[PDB]
This record gives C-alpha cells, structure tokens and sequence, in this order.
C-alpha cells in the first residue's frame, strides 16, 4: 500500500517512536564457560587435537613475546609497544576459521593473527627494531606489521581508514572470481569513525564477501564506552545497514571460532557481508605510553582465553602440567633467541628514507637524497652512523 | 567568458573535453580487463557527461554508482588498488574532495613507503572537475592542487585542452602511483579540437612550452594556460614583448628543468593560478626559480592569482585573475 | 551473566546471526489519506483554521516562486535554482511544529519553513539574484538562504556538514538552559556522508535536545535509494545509536507535523536526540542544471501533500474554488512584484568580495582591495562596472 | 634531543609547556562561563596531561571526552561556537587533524563569509600536539601548517615556549576567528620557564625578533626557533657572522611586514621547517620577500626544510632540519 522508493513498509494509523534495545541488547554467544567446558554440545566444533595446541601455543607464544618487548620498551630498547592482553582468543579464534590465503585488514592490536599465520619471531622483532631485516625498512613505529607472503596488509596508525579499503578489496576479490574472503578487524572506539559509516555500508550496497570484526575491549585509551556510543554496542549498528549480525565472548575461542567460520562460508558464497562484535576487556595498558591506573583485574584472574583454553585442554587430557612447563621454557627461548639476534642487527642505510614515496624517485627527490650523502660526508661525525647499514 | 581556446596518432575525431575523458575511459577500459570506474552518479553517463555510454559497453560491475560518501569513495578505490587492479574513482566537484583528504593524504599517498613496498596502490586515479565556471561561487569552482602540493606520494595533473586531456588522463591510470587529474569543467563543453581515437599518452611531470619567447616566461596550467596565451598576444601587440607561453600541466613533481632553463633564458617571469595567492602553488615554483635562476633575474617575479578569500558567486569577474590583470602585472615587470 | 563493560545482554548458547528486517520494514505513519480524509480520530491534531490556512498558503506560495524562479534561471536571469516540488508537506508540517525560536539547519531543499517563519520574498529573491539587498552579499549560489532574525543558520553545499553542527548547537541550547530545540534537515543521499554517523552518535552520547529531520525522496540525483543503502531505509540506523526514532509519510502535513510536535516536546524535556524519516518523492529535477528524465507522475497527480491538504480544507468547509482562483491570482502577483523589484536592484558593491572573509579585515587581504581599486580606476571598461553599486 | 631550550605580568611560577596551556585553559574557563573544552581523553587530563584537574575544577559538562570521531570533534564545536559559546576543541595529535579537514576548510574558514556575517563560528579555537618527537614515525610527528595556510578565514598560530603558549593560546580563544593552535609536542615536558599565573596576551599576526643581527635573517616557528638560535650562536662563532633570529608565531596571517624590515636591512634570509619542503610554508615567505625586497637580496633566499618524503621511524636524526643542516646552508649563502 505505501508506494515509496525507499522503504518497504506497510501503514501505520498511531503514532509510536521505535525505541532501542540496549538493557537487553544482542545476546553474547558463548560456546564453553569459564572452566573450559561445552555448554551445548551441538555447537562444540569438535576442532582436532593439533589444531586446538595450535590456538593455544599462538596465544602463549604471543603472550610471551609481548612480555618481553613491553620490558624492552620500558627500558629504551625499542621506542613503543602495544600488548594484547585478553584479547588472544579473539586473534587466533578468528584467524583460525580463515583460509590461508584470505586477505586481512587490522587496526595494531590483532598480532596473533600474525602469529597463528607463522610470521616469523625475527620479523615481528625486526618492526619494532627498525634493523635491515624489517621489510618495512624501519619506516613506522613499533607494531605496524604487514606481511604480503601471509596476505596481512600493513597496519597504519590513523583508525578505521582500512574499514572501506578492505571492502574495495573485497569487491576486487568478487570481480575476480577469488572465492576468497577479506576480514577487517577495528576496535569499538575505532567504530565511531566515520570511515566505520563508510565501510558498512558501501560493503552491503556492492554486495562485497567481507567479515567486519570489531574488538569490543571497553575503553577506547581512557574512555569508556559509556561515552563511546549509547546504542546496543556496535553489533546493533549492522542491521541498519542490512548486515549480518552477531555478538560473541571474545575470551571464548571457539565462540569467535564458530562465528567467524560461518561468517567466512556465508560472505563467500553469497557476497555479502558479515559483522561479528567480539566482547572482551583490555588488560593490558593501552600502549607503553599509557598508564591505564589514571583511569580505571577480575579479568586476568576470572576470565581470560588463554585460562579458559588451558582448561578445556586439560578436559581432553591433551596438556599436563609437565607439558605447561617444557613449553614455557621453550617459548622464552624461542623468544629470546630472535630478540637478541634482532638486537645486534644494524638500522637499513639512511637511503632507504627517500625510496618508495612513489614506485620510481623522482629527481627532485634524488637532489634530496644526494644532498644527504654530501651533507654526512662533511658532518657524520655528528650522526649515528655506526648503527646503520653501508 | 573570460577566457578563447584555441585549437602522428592515427585516426582523429573532434572532441570536447569531456569527451576526450570518456575517449581515454573507454579505451582504459578496452585495454585493461581489471579496470573499474565509481562515484556518484557515473552509472547513468555522469554529471558531466563523462562516462556516457561506458556501463552499457562494459557492465554495470565496471561501471557503478557508490552511496554518497567521499571519504569512502577514496578508501574503497584504494582497497581496490591494494589488489592490483586499475581504480578510477570519481569525486564530483573538486570541492568535495576535502572528505576524502584524511584518506589520500595520510593513506594513499604514503601506502608505498610505510609497508615497504610491501603494498601499494598505485592503480589508483581520483578525476574531478575542477576551477571557476562562471557562477559556482564558494563550493563548484575551487582549485584544490595547492593543498595536494604539500604531500609527498601522490601526483597531480592538469590539463588544459581535449587532446591534453585524454594523453594526460591515461598516463595517470596507466602511471604506478596514485595519481589526482583535475578536470577543468568550463572546458567540459567550449574546448573542441581532433582528439586520436586510440589510446596514446603525455608523460607526466613535464611541462609544455606552447610558444617560444626571449623577453618573459608565463607559467599557469588548466584554463589560465589560455589566459597567458593571450596575455602573450596582447603584450606582443602593444609592448613588443616577446613571452615564452608554459603549460606546467603537472602540479607534483613538476618539471623544475623546464621552467628554470627558460627564466634563465628571459631573465623574466609571471606565474598565474586560480586558487587564491597564499599558499598557492605559484609559491613554490617562485622560491624555486628564485633559487635555481637568482643570476638571470632581471626583476621580481610577479604570481598573479585569485585573491585570498573564497571563491564568491555575484563577484566572479572580478575576482579571477583574467588576462587585464595578467597583462597590468606583465607590463609594471617589464618596465621594472 | 555476561561481565562484559560493552554491552548489557544475556548470553545465548546457539550460534544466530541477527537479520535485518528490510521487506518489511518500519511502518509509515499516517493520518489522513489521500483524499484528505482523517484515518483514526486519536490522531487528529485539530489545529485551528487559521493555522491550517497558513499551511496550505505557505505551500502553495512556495510552489507558485518555485515556477517563476525556475523559468527565470531558464532564461538567463539567475544564475541557477533548485524547486521543492512534492516536498512541501514535510516543510511547513514540520516547520509548524516548532517554537519560533528553535534553531534550523538545512540542505537546501527547505524553503517552506523559511516561508512558514515569513521570511519575505524580497528576500529570497535578493539572495537569487545577488543583489543589494541580500543580507549575504551575493556571495553564494542561489538558494543558500540564511536568516539570523528567523533562526535559520545559512545553507551551505557540502552535504551533511551541518549534520554534527546542529548536534554542537544543540548542546549549547541545553547548556544555556534554553528550553530551545534544534532541528537538522538533510536528504537520503546526505546522510551516507561520515558526517551523519558522527552527528547521530555524538547527539546520543552527550544527550542533546535535536530532532533530525531526514528527507527520503527516492533519489540522491541520479542514484536510487537501491545504490545508496541496503538497510531499512535511514529510520532503521537511529536505533543502532540509541536514538528514538520514527518514519512518517512526508505527503501528509499532518502526520509530519504530529511527529515532529512529539519529538520536539521529548528532546527538549529530555535532553535526547529523535530521528524523523519521511518519505515522499522529489517531483522536479535535481536542480536546473539536471534533466532528470535521463534516469527515471503518478506522484504529482495521485499523491501529492498540497492536493491532500485541499481535500482536507474542503471536507471542513475551509476552502472553495472561488478562493483557490483569488489566491492563486494574488500569490502571483506577490511573487510577480518581488521578482520585478528584485531584478531592477543593482549587485553589491565590489569590495564586499573583500570583507568578512575574518570579522576583521587583515592588512594584507586590504592590500588586494587597493589592488583591485587601482585596477578597475585603468581598465574598469572591461568590467560590468553598471550594474555594481557604487 | 636536536635543540636546547633556554628560558610586567604579576606573580609567576615555572611551568613547562603543557601546564602553561592548562593554566591558559584554566584562566579562559574561569572567565568565560560559555567556554567547554572537548575531545578524545580529554577529561582523565589528556594524553599529553594538558586539561589535568579542570574537570573537577569547571564541571563535567564543561570538560568532556567526545567519541572517537574528528569530523564530528570539529563539526560540534563549530555549532557550539554558531551559538556564540567558546568552543575549545582539542585534536589528539595534529596528524589525525585530516579526517575534519572539509569541516575546517570549507566550513569553519567560510562560515562568516558566505553568510554575510549573519552567522560565525569566531569562538572556535581547535588545538593539537605539533611537529617531530624523536620516535613518533608517520603519524605522530607531523607539522600541517601549510595545508591550512591556502585556506582563507582561519587562523594558524605555532609557539615556541611555555611563556609563548600561554599567550598566544589565550589570544586564539578570545580571537573572533576560527583558529588552529599547533603546540609542539616535543616541548611540553622539555621547556619550561616563568609563565604568569594570570592571563596575558600575545598579538596573533605578529612575529617576534629574539635577536638583532646584522649579517643575515633567519626565521622558523615552533621548536625549530630554538635550532635556529644554535645556528646564529655557531655562525658567530665560527664565522663571526651577525643572525637576526625571528620567531614568526602566526601562520596566517602572517606577519610579513617585520620579516621584510629585516631582511631589507640584512640582505639574506634563511627560513627553516621541519614540514616538507615542497608547498611548505617557507616557500609563501621566500617568494613574498623577493617580491618585497628584491633590490636588497645579496643572495638567493634559503629554505632548510624535512625531505619531500612520509616522516620516518627509524631515520628520524637523518630527516629533520637540524643545526648542523640549517649552518651548512647558512654558511653557503654567507660565501655566495
Ligand atoms: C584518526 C585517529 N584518531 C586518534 C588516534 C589516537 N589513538 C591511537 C593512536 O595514537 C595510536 C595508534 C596506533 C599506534 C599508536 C598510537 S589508538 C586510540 C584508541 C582506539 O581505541 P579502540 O579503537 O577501542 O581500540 P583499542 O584496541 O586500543 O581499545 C586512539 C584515540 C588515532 N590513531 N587515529
Ligand atoms: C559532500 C558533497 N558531495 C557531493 C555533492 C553534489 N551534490 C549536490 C551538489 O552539487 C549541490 C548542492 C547544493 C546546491 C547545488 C549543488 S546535491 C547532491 C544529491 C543529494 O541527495 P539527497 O541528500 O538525497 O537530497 P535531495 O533532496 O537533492 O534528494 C549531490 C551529490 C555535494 N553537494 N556535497
Ligand atoms: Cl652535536
Ligand atoms: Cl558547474
Ligand atoms: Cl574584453
Ligand atoms: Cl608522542
Ligand atoms: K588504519
Ligand atoms: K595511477
Ligand atoms: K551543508
Ligand atoms: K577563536
Ligand atoms: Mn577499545
Ligand atoms: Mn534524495
């Protein structure tokens, strides 16, 4: 009856405001409790044993390897670090759901996706260092990772600009017949972007084979989410924009899991795109930078993934308390190992400032760089040459 | 109006200007089976006409409207780009770009250099319409090239005719770097001359010097190169004064080597644009110059510009920099 | 149950993604049909006769100064124009429903509440016309109308900024314990800008008393709301930001002013956004600079708000066709003695090109007024100097 | 560090840089009744402890956090300001200032213009963290100033000094005008001197010279005064040559009377920025004073600039301008 392009509806003869629900919002899908066990056992994805130590070496590996280089950094050693404590479920629950070659957009805390991909220690060390063996060749802060081999686009600082490049890619992945999904992973304050607005919905209006995840982590530095948003979280948001929906624990790894691999089957086969919002909590400090007592745990001690893993691993008789400590041993020295060996690594040479600001150097840029190079012939001796490369 | 256009490759045809951009689209699009083109309303031929007939011929997968939205508009052709595939976005009035500026200037352009060389989006293209057009007043007649000049990573192109405009347009989509080709829109329909059928290009980063001179060189780009042709016309007539008419044609990087080796040969020159005077590009080619050619100046050099206020509606004519203004400034540097 | 800091919600043990409901979408609210009949007595809003008068005058003046202007941009006497043809309706319905003093911000396709509010078609015309007269100096296109003394902040042409702007104005209304309401217009197309996520999420989080008004017209240009949204339309996002919201049909003055009355009344007593979604159908073109039959009535002859408002002052004995015919003939005349005064004015002086540009006048931008002084003193028979004051 | 700081209004205390903008925001909250100061973090005090204790001080609905958003940041305060308020935005780090960038250009700057002064948005003061940090890499060391100088209708103000900050700053908020306030970053902890506890002004448009000299004008803003100021004691010095050293504070508009004065009588003119070099804002001073004082130019004009590249990590010591790079050009121009 109503004839109107641009909604299909029927009349109403009272009227009524549509309220939100947000005192009882999305229902959080949790698959196993806080003690590792299966609450409903048609939803136990029965992941095979090899596959489940995977998940939980990748977060222990990650876990360890965040310790070191947050001391690193509280010492001068690297010059900024950002940890993911809490939010290792969410990582490799997801990037385990993934085909290999999918392509993954991130924010900067989503390292274990990295981790789970097999990125080696020496590359993750060798970013934060700066040294000749960063591919990135020193340019960005610490934890801006990318990997073209593991189809990891590379991290940048300004929030939420990879939520519509990953649906760009994802559109050329449909044109392309790919049968492959890209996932782009944000925080909830990220989402308040308007690059977020964007994304959603030009990913629904193109019809594009994209998983939005968003890391609900309550604090976006020291702002709750209180003052964040006042809908029903960010999972509310996507029906709006004609997405599909869901609200996850995010420190239940098979909750992500289940969520992210029936995302991944759904967008692919039907190019549309899907959200998950992934409930979690920070316990880390924001970054080295941060001291997060300046504003706000039952978290670490309550309710953590990688506890919660341990446990139903335990339940399987697939890890003991032997097995516990041969592999923290062996995780430091891994760790360790690439650590010190990223250390005694030299800077690239101070060249590499001026390539790749366009594919060739333009001339202009070449009279820079020349200019440079007399400069130190003349002036080195006040530089820190001996830490660089050539 | 205030300004007259004037008029090897095989086959040619008349064209106007926006013509000759859906000619090097077309044959874009012919050649290359990854290219796309997007953007408010370019599914059913454009605001301005310039991608007519091309969703029929090619599909409406290649050629497609996006949600109104400018930010996202550069960020989903960036994403395109990572993949490797040819993105010719569309924003729709150069005035309208500022959205999207967070998008070009802190992502595309430094895409390359930030990951490594690991990614890149050098497929991309952003065309807009671009400077006055009689009566757009603030918002559909702005010349943005001189905010983009600040950012190293990209590269900005301006034509200043059809056959300009189609060799121009397709090196940038063809050109490994993410690139801006502003679209002079008061030449969409009043320029006209033979265009060639089939693709070829202009390089980038090269100056056109479309008339010798040995008294003073004139630089501008876009429509103001007509201007200065003028102004050439009109200080020949009534000064017997010889100038050297430059098209800089591209904005960054631009060609240094061409514009300094005929200063160094007049002694003189004026640089006219558009856009307002302070921070505009005429800045930096003036410092430059001065820098290069400090020993062959014969007198200041003079930028001749828009004034340092927005872009009015009922004042247009006398806010532009037009050919008497042009000429006045010419006149006093050559009496200096 | 659920800890989490993020979201309020239960848990759930099944794996669901959550559905937008878009083929049967928010119900349009009505009130009378489109024979001006009353649907459900409850809602009538019995406004006075003289008010409902004003309604149907402002409309149709409206309409009768869009027809002239437009011929007089086809004819070369301005410089360009944009008609509200089918959308008048949601302009004095609404307009109606506001205090004097709330403040208006618009898109440009709001000139009946200007009507409503008397602004004098003097005035509409100098701002078409450029002339001495319009208090804006001539120096945007036409149709950018602004008015202090009416409470309409002026028009600007980059879609949606004015979005967040209410939104801070808003909370300087409540701030200043203004009992004042704002009221933000914007189109279909708009509001797929960021600006619109960042003005919804912002108005919802520091509770600001502002009433956004969209207008869903079926086309942004060329492009049908098909390829601008794949969501409910704009009604269904309101919620996602804890905004109440609404969808009225934009042809039926009374329910649009029934809709707006309510959310006036509750945002300002409450301190919360509301969100109002009518849907009607743009009758013109775009623009004079558009031929919309390039890409696309049974609108303007089956459903049209001044036609349903007729047949409601005819069912009440509040109108005739002896009335129609000297109200048609005096609106002309109005119109016809606006636009001839408007024509004879001459422009402003030049050296307005130069003010206001900061409140003050910097030395260096009056250096460039000299110039251009001393310029047209030597070459001013190059410039159309006689239609120029001064 | 790359520079050394070195330090008639009532009582004083020392404070660096950061607590001479609390107490600047302190001393406009306390007299103002309409001013809020808003932004990401604000409220906790801030990632940089600027607004520490002024919420508890002025009320939560006077000093709060806003969601992650800049184009609503600035959007809502132009609004608040529309209402003639005093708004005071804070943008967290000058390089995420991109995402409102259309807000500041064609809205704040053109606010009062295209409405023929009908409405304003003149009590908007937008400030931000500023320029290099030893580490910040891409996105936390960048100086936009000459994106926004091309824009006509805002102000652009950059200190060099705690005593500096709090006055400018306190100038930019009672300001009828749209201002951006760039604070350096790398001061806030590094400088601090006397700073009167009670307001004070420091003009907007005006530059100051911190030391006479002779031989030779040079000119910078921000931390890099400080490099220059090293440079003109080395040329002293080393080459018993006499620096004029001028801090030009505003951006736009500039001050371009006092920089002309000096270098008429000097004769050269050194001008130095840690932004790139090209379209940054040395090259609108280094053409303008060649127009102005063309006859007393000994010497090309120098501009000592970053590299036209994305400001990097690791090479941070390599890109910056710094005094070893400023005294080399100095040297040069010295021997022309
Ligand atoms: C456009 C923009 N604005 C502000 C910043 C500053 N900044 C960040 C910024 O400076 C930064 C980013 C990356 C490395 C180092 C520093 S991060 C951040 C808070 C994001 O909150 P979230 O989305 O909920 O994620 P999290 O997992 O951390 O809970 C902010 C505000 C930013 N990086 N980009
Ligand atoms: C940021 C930006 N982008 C593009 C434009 C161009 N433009 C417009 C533009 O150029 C313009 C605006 C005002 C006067 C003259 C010209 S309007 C428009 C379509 C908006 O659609 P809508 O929101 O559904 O409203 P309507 O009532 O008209 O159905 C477009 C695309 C614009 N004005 N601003
Ligand atoms: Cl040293
Ligand atoms: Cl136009
Ligand atoms: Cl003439
Ligand atoms: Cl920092
Ligand atoms: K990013
Ligand atoms: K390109
Ligand atoms: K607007
Ligand atoms: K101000
Ligand atoms: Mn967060
Ligand atoms: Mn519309």
């Amino acid at each position: 009856k109503p004839q109107f392009p641009g909604a299909s509806a029927e009349f109403i003869d009272k009227l009524e405001f549509i309220q939100p629900n947000v005192i009882s919002g999305i229902p959080i899908y949790r698959v196993m409790d806080r003690q590792g066990q299966i609450i409903n056992p048609s939803e136990d994805p029965h992941l095979p044993k090899e596959k489940v130590l995977k998940l939980y070496k990748s977060m222990t590996l990650l876990n360890t390897m965040d310790r070191i280089l947050y001391e690193s950094q509280r010492q001068g050693r690297i010059s900024f670090y950002m940890t993911n404590y809490g939010e290792e479920g969410t990582h490799v629950g997801s990037a385990a759901a993934l085909d290999n070659t999918d392509l993954v957009f991130g924010q900067y805390r989503e390292a274990g996706v990295l981790m789970y991909r097999d990125y080696p220690l020496e590359l993750f060390m060798a970013q934060c260092y700066g040294n000749i063996s960063d591919l990135g060749k020193g340019r960005q802060m610490p934890v801006h990772y990318g990997c073209k081999e593991r189809h990891f686009v590379t991290i940048s600082s300004p929030l939420a600009t990879q939520i519509p490049q990953a649906v760009g890619a994802a559109y050329a992945a449909k044109r392309a017949n790919a049968n492959r999904v890209v996932i782009c992973y944000f925080g909830e304050g990220a989402a308040s972007e308007g690059d977020a607005h964007a994304g959603f919905n030009f990913a629904a209006t193109l019809e594009c084979p994209i998983i939005f995840f968003c890391r609900n982590n309550g604090y976006a530095i020291s702002t709750p989410t209180s003052e964040q948003y006042r809908g029903d979280g960010i999972a509310a948001r996507g029906p709006g924009y004609g997405i599909m929906s869901i609200r996850v624990d995010g420190n239940d790894v098979f909750a992500v899991y289940n969520a992210t691999k029936e995302a991944r089957r759904r967008a692919v086969a039907e190019n549309q795109p899907f959200l998950i919002e992934a409930m979690t909590y920070r316990i880390g400090h924001h970054s080295t930078s941060d001291d997060s007592s300046a504003y706000r745990n039952y978290w670490d001690k309550q309710d953590h993934p990688i506890s919660r893993l341990r446990h139903y691993l335990l339940s399987q008789g697939w890890w003991d308390e032997e097995q516990e400590k041969a592999w923290r041993k062996q995780s430091r020295r891994k760790v360790m190992e690439a650590f010190e060996q990223a250390e005694r690594k030299p800077k690239p040479n101070p060249n590499l400032l001026f390539s790749d600001v366009y594919q060739e150097m333009p001339a202009q840029l070449r009279k820079q760089q020349e200019s440079l190079a007399r400069h130190l012939q003349t002036y080195g001796e006040h530089y820190p040459l001996d830490h660089f490369d050539k | 109006a205030h300004f007259t256009f004037q008029p090897e490759y095989g086959q040619t045809q008349k064209m106007n200007l926006f013509q000759s951009v859906t000619s090097a689209l077309d044959n874009s699009l012919a050649k290359d089976p990854t290219a796309v083109i997007f953007g408010e309303d370019v599914a059913f031929g454009g605001v301005f006409r310039c991608t007519v007939g091309l969703r029929d011929k090619y599909g409406k997968d290649r050629v497609f409207n996006t949600p109104l939205c400018e930010q996202g508009i550069v960020g989903f052709g960036i994403g395109i780009a990572v993949t490797g595939a040819t993105a010719i976005a569309e924003i729709q009035f150069a005035d309208y770009i500022f959205p999207a500026f967070d998008q070009i200037v802190n992502e595309a352009a430094k895409y390359r250099y930030r990951s490594g060389d690991l990614f890149n989006c050098g497929s991309l293209t952003i065309r807009s319409p671009w400077g006055c057009v009689g009566h757009g007043a603030l918002y559909h007649s702005q010349s943005p090239e001189a905010f983009f000049a600040h950012c190293p990573g990209i590269k900005v192109v301006i034509p200043r005719s059809p056959f300009q405009a189609k060799g121009l347009l397709l090196s940038c989509i063809e050109d490994k770097n993410p690139c801006i080709f502003f679209e002079p829109k008061i030449l969409y329909r009043a320029a006209a001359e033979e265009v060639p059928i089939e693709p070829y290009n202009i390089p980038l980063s090269q100056a056109e010097v479309i008339q010798e001179g040995s008294d003073v060189t004139l630089v501008a780009w876009g429509t103001q190169v007509h201007v200065i042709r003028e102004v050439a016309s009109m200080a020949k007539e009534k000064l017997g004064v010889s100038c050297e008419v430059i098209d800089l044609r591209t904005i960054i990087p631009w060609d240094v080597d061409t514009i300094c080796k005929s200063v160094i040969k007049t002694g003189r020159l004026l640089i006219s644009h558009e856009a307002p005077l302070t921070g505009g590009f005429a800045s930096e080619i003036s410092s430059t110059v001065q820098e290069e050619c400090f020993l062959n100046l014969e007198a200041p050099i003079s930028r001749v510009c828009g004034y340092d206020t927005p872009f009015p509606h009922i004042f247009e004519p006398f806010y532009i920099p037009d050919k008497w203004k042009c000429y006045d400034a010419l006149r006093k540097m050559i009496n200096y």
